[PDB]
């Protein structure tokens, strides 16, 4: 079959580039920014400003936290649509929404496995969250999943939920208590000021990729950015020896 | 606030070492109707920063900084600037936390080095250690607590507490 | 950004902007450089906002009391007059515009409030505030009133407040004590209480502002008003046989109006500082430039010494300087504007009846004290 | 000293193991004997009306039931015990109530009470074994005086209160008073033969012990105000309101709305509200809809006697008047957790406030709205109504008997004498 030829072409394409064009793209993106205007003397004080009014203004602004990176500022979206022409990688019927259980575990699996991707340090677990009502008087999950949870709990006697076998499920619910709409503000949805729509990208795939990039972020949290070059010469300059100013996965160490 | 601003800036201008910031925690009294206790609470009084991440954090910080600029009237926001800014939101019951411990016992508390910071058990010192600070000092005064922070490692100088006692009542 | 090669000047709407425009037309005839004079509303609040971002006028005319605050934010350039030009203006006019040792804001004129009275309705104006209600009980019999002035601006209500005591900031040991504010002492409470009593007994209306009181005096409906030289002015049109005299005394002590120095400041962000210097020093602050401005709207006792012989020909200037003799030069410290706002609040809640005198002056004191603390 | 029969608690899974329970080297076992629960937790207050069944459901974490669950009412020395898990039952409550224990993981005791009265006006507690040993939870029950919550009448007609009370009450002094601008309220009529000058020959009160109901006819002059009906001494606040008006509204005799003041569902079934009424009001519009949570926003309009629907309830609802019985049916097909608010059921234009404020919540997984008990005898037919939601609507939902060895349906799909009602949606 022709899948092997396509995989060979993909390996051939990736071996040429390897690391330098992506690195150069990211560096170019960083270089253009921060060149508009530098104050160098502006100081933010707590005297003229007030913490209470700051909190109210922060609450008033929407969205408080940027759900996705702005497409107009940086062409992140171009890479996604670079070689994706419709290609329904969920090959079951679209509107993957309000379609309840009768959600088999194998319907994402078929396309994803074949992709020959990054090794599965991917948790590959989706935190489906259902907020039944705005007021909190409801069974605290969807009923179809809830009855299965009740059956497993009855097997386990449902004594203490604190000593869970896997703490990831308990933690992720605390981490994200919201759907792709942050606060349901009247003006949150009617916005026509971001001049590059995401072309209705699926929330679940974006969220999984985003949280795996947040695992990349927490591993990126280091005491010093340049451990190797710190003993030789340490100084403060508004210049960068490395344009990326960070490193990714280790090549051979 | 302006006079206290001047005196907090004066405190670090004559300082022998390189202190990153200075914060005056201010006493107040709220009437808790349940216990009937006029509880003393430390809160943000004033502050003076002197000084020397990923995309989402820096965009959040730059958004906050330009919101403040819009209020008063685009460089990157270092971890010390952001710790200084987020410290304005915190309040401290007397005895609770590092400034409340300094105030309640009228003593100087000197946390020098990231080991001391992480080993002290104060959450503010830990968050400061995460955000680049190496030295945190709380000195009790008559009307509040003077807190100094620095990214360098500084050992106990009596000259600092002397300056604090001189410039403040 | 301010356009290079021309001058933009802001001046208050009650001042001589057409005369200033004629001086600017003389500047345009001599140098080819155009001068645009504008008079926006709330310019003393709009100026620091646009000036902080590098915009605004090249030159601003205003009383000196705000300019030190403009000095603190870096909004004004340090001026460079030579000794010969400094010897052309009065020494106290230079003393009023000093902030932190440095000269700013070229002095234009000295202003003080006076009592303006209708000689036909009232040939003998009263010497005391206390006889104003009883006089007001007679003119209402003839369909007139005794006194109407702007109660919305605390500058005009300060002489009654300042008479029996009360002050802006305490001056001691060669410095100001900004935490010692005198808005709630016995004299200030007595003055504001007397004003509120004048309003309660229907001798004046709390809603009366500058335009209504000016229109009322220009139609012969009220026998007195309290204002400076810029009212003369179309009171000059009105042909009313008017006189200008001393403010009334209160509890045996004279009224103490703030004495203002109208001054010309140069924006630090202006690229036309030398052109502004040449315009202000060599054309405006001359006999003919000040004459041209005074013919539009009289400035009062201008700072130019050589015009003083002309000043002696106007007895209304003598009355203005007699009121100035019984008053005080305003401080120029940056907190004064917030001070004005607090006093602006203190009158309006008292005048309308929504707060008592004690509550309003207490609120002003807490406002100021919280601002320093 | 010793008990002949072993305690019914040994069911639950137990794990016999080596030193240290924090390391999982232990064998689970299940003792197969009999169930367990306890009594901790409760609704903290229940407001109920007459003729309406009251569920009472303590929560229950597992050392009890050899330990009978006893409901008692708290006055005097060592409060009289009403109900046990043991078969003892108080003589004043025979056939009136039924406790049902239920076991380990669905853990709850269910009191069901049929006809609440002012002999139950007070503190209740529901407790395991040994009453005098502090192992208890307390539950303030709240009771009587459903009434004509908003009365009219036309300015030359005759109106009538109908005022429920109880056996305390069956020998009493019932009161009708007009509310005035202070906490005192001056009595207008009282069954102790005393009647105000301002209402003589224009009122008549008549107690009726058997159905537990006073009637109060007003042939001449009530006056438009708030009106109060009560027991003796209406300062202890056991009163209810009537609000009467004739200020430019004109409506016949005593309109109503003594419906169930709670229903409890989950998205399996469809609720059917039933609200009563009176003569003049059958001509006017009737509506349910949910009043919005923000105070500023006015109440919206859902279904109506004139054929306005809501855009998400159109095929999903049915409203059905019945003028002789003065009743109104409301049928809401697809319950979902987007509907669990407070519900208004108004009988004029929204805004006029003449409505009972139902709550409609529960967290459960049974659902079934029906007349949960029925009465019939030999050779008669019966009927009931037994309902379905949108999800199970495609499947047939015929009526079936509650307890049987195998699944069977009482009524077949074929209709010979009566036809099943299946409002497709």
């Amino acid at each position: 079959m022709s899948s092997s030829m396509e995989c060979s072409e993909f390996v051939g394409s990736r071996r040429f580039t390897g690391k330098k064009p992506s690195f150069s793209q990211t560096c170019s993106r960083l270089s253009q920014y921060l060149k508009e205007n530098g104050s160098f003397g502006d100081l933010s004080l707590g005297m003229a400003c007030k913490p209470d009014v700051n909190g109210t203004l922060g609450n008033s602004r929407q969205p408080t936290t940027t759900m996705s990176l702005f497409p107009c500022e940086a062409s992140n979206m171009d890479s996604m649509v670079q070689d994706v022409k419709p290609t329904n990688l969920f090959p079951r019927q679209p509107s993957f929404s309000s379609s309840s259980s009768s959600l088999p575990k194998e319907d994402v699996l078929k396309m994803t496995q074949t992709t020959r991707s990054v090794k599965p340090e991917s948790q590959t677990a989706p935190l489906t969250i259902f907020y039944a009502g705005q007021v909190i008087v409801f069974n605290d999950f969807s009923a179809e999943k809830a009855k299965e949870v009740i059956n497993l709990a009855s097997k386990g006697t449902a004594n203490s939920l604190a000593k869970n076998q896997t703490d990831i499920r308990s933690n992720i619910a605390t981490i994200a208590n919201q759907v792709p709409h942050p606060r349901k503000t009247t003006t949150q949805e009617p916005i026509q000021s971001s001049p590059t729509p995401l072309t209705e990208l699926p929330i679940a795939r974006r969220a999984s990729l985003h949280r795996f990039l947040e695992k990349r972020k927490d591993r990126v949290t280091s005491k010093a950015p340049y451990q190797l070059c710190d003993p030789a010469k340490a100084s403060s300059n508004p210049q960068t020896t490395g344009n990326m100013s960070w490193l990714g996965l280790a090549a051979e160490i | 606030e302006d006079t206290l601003q001047q005196r907090l800036q004066a405190l670090i201008e004559s300082a022998g070492e390189n202190w990153t910031y200075a914060i005056f925690w201010q006493i107040s009294h709220d009437f808790d109707s349940s216990t009937g206790d006029n509880t003393v609470i430390l809160g943000w009084g004033d502050g003076y920063y002197k000084g020397e991440t990923n995309t989402a954090e820096q965009e959040h910080r730059k958004r906050v900084i330009r919101e403040l600029n819009s209020l008063i009237s685009d460089e990157e926001v270092t971890d010390t600037e952001w710790f200084f800014l987020v410290s304005m939101t915190q309040s401290f019951v007397n005895g609770v936390g590092l400034p409340g411990e300094s105030f309640l016992n009228s003593r100087v508390i000197w946390l020098s080095g990231s080991g001391a910071l992480t080993g002290s058990g104060c959450e503010r010192a830990g968050q400061g250690q995460i955000y680049g600070l190496k030295t945190m000092v709380c000195i009790a005064t008559q009307n509040g607590v003077v807190e100094l922070g620095s990214s360098e490692v500084i050992s106990q100088s009596s000259d600092l507490m002397h300056k604090v006692n001189n410039l403040f009542n | 950004k301010i356009e290079e090669g021309k001058l933009v000047i802001w001046i208050n709407g009650d001042k001589g902007y057409n005369g200033l425009a004629e001086v600017g037309k003389k500047f345009e005839k001599d140098t080819g450089i155009k001068v645009t004079v504008e008079h926006p509303d709330k310019l003393e609040e709009k100026f620091p906002q646009v000036a902080a971002t590098g915009d605004g006028p090249d030159i601003i005319f205003w009383a000196h009391d705000r300019f030190g605050g403009y000095a603190q934010s870096g909004l004004l350039a340090e001026i460079t007059p030579d000794k010969a030009f400094q010897d052309k203006l009065y020494p106290f006019t230079w003393d009023a515009v000093r902030y932190n040792g440095k000269l700013i804001a070229y002095p234009i004129a000295v202003e003080a409030l006076s009592l303006i009275y209708n000689k036909d309705l009232l040939p003998n104006p009263p010497k005391t505030w206390e006889e104003i209600p009883a006089l007001d009980k007679e003119l209402k019999a003839k369909g007139k009133s005794a006194l109407m002035f702007n109660l919305q601006e605390p500058y005009f209500t300060w002489p009654l407040i300042a008479a029996d005591g009360g002050y802006a900031f305490k001056y001691e040991n060669g410095k100001y004590d900004i935490k010692d504010v005198g808005v709630d002492n016995a004299g200030a409470k007595a003055g504001l209480t007397f004003l509120v009593d004048l309003i309660k007994n229907k001798h004046m209306n709390a809603d009366t502002d500058y335009s209504i009181a000016e229109a009322a005096f220009n139609k012969g409906e009220t026998a007195m008003t309290i204002n400076g030289p810029w009212a003369w002015s179309n009171i000059d049109t009105s042909k009313v046989n008017y006189g200008v005299t001393v403010l009334p005394t209160f509890k045996g002590q004279p009224s103490k109006p703030f004495v203002g120095v109208l001054s010309a400041g140069i924006n630090a962000a202006s690229p036309n500082k030398e052109l502004a210097k040449e315009f202000l020093e060599n054309y405006l602050l001359t006999d003919e430039g000040l004459e041209a401005v005074n013919k539009d709207k009289p400035l009062g006792a201008v700072a130019l010494k050589s015009y003083e012989e002309e000043l002696a020909k106007d007895p209304r200037i003598a009355a203005t300087m007699e009121n100035a003799q019984k008053g005080e030069i305003m401080p120029n410290i940056p907190q004064m504007s917030a001070f004005w706002y607090a006093v602006r609040t203190a009158v309006i809640n008292a005048a309308s009846g929504r707060q008592t005198v004690d509550e309003a002056l207490k609120d002003a004191q807490t406002n100021n004290a919280a601002a320093e603390f | 000293m010793d008990d002949d029969n072993g305690l019914e608690l040994s069911l639950g899974l137990s794990c016999g193991g080596s030193t240290g329970k924090a390391k999982g080297n232990n064998n689970n076992n299940a003792g197969s004997s009999s169930e367990n629960y306890r009594a901790e937790g409760g609704d903290r207050s229940a407001k109920v009306i007459d003729d309406f069944k009251n569920f009472l459901h303590p929560t229950s974490q597992r050392p009890a039931e050899p330990s009978s669950g006893s409901q008692r009412s708290d006055s005097g020395q060592q409060p009289p015990q009403n109900f046990f898990n043991d078969l003892s039952k108080a003589p004043t409550t025979e056939a009136e109530a039924s406790t049902k224990p239920l076991w380990v993981e669905d853990e709850s005791r269910k009191e069901a009470g049929n006809k609440r009265k002012f002999g139950f006006p007070g503190m209740n507690d529901d407790k395991k074994k040994e009453k005098d040993s502090s192992h208890v939870d307390m539950h303030e029950k709240k009771t009587k005086a459903s009434h004509v919550s908003t009365a009219t009448d036309e300015g030359s007609t005759a109106e009538n209160e109908d005022v429920a009370e109880s056996e305390v009450g069956g020998g009493s002094s019932s009161n009708h008073a007009k509310e005035v601008v202070r906490p005192p309220t001056d009595t207008n009529i009282v069954d102790n033969l005393t009647g105000q000058r301002r209402s003589n020959h224009g009122g008549s009160g008549t107690e009726e012990f058997t159905m537990r109901n006073m009637s109060y006819t007003v042939p001449f002059t009530v006056h438009p105000q708030n009106v109060v009906t009560s027991m003796p001494y209406s300062l202890p606040t056991k009163e209810s309101g009537q609000h009467a008006a004739a200020t430019s509204l004109l409506q016949p005799n005593a309109n109503a709305g003594n419906l169930p003041i709670m229903f409890g569902y989950s998205p399996v079934q469809l609720p059917m509200l039933d609200k009563d009424g009176s003569g003049g009001i059958v001509a006017l519009s009737q509506s349910p809809f949910a009043g919005r949570v923000p105070s500023n926003s006015a109440t919206a309009k859902g279904e109506g006697k004139q054929p306005v629907a809501e855009e998400g309830s159109s095929e999903d609802a049915s409203e059905r008047p019945t003028g002789d019985n003065s009743n109104l049916n409301t049928a809401f097909s697809f319950d979902f957790s987007a509907i669990k608010p407070g519900m208004a059921a108004d009988v004029k234009f929204g805004g006029s406030g003449a409505r009972p404020n139902l709550p409609w919540v529960s967290t459960t997984g049974s659902g079934p709205h029906g007349r949960t008990i029925s009465g019939v005898t030999y050779r008669y037919n019966a009927n009931q109504i037994k309902i379905v939601c949108a999800c199970h609507g495609s499947h047939m939902s015929p009526e079936e008997f509650v307890r049987h060895a195998s699944e069977e349906y009482v009524s077949p799909e074929s209709s010979m004498g009566m036809t099943a009602a299946s409002a497709h949606t």
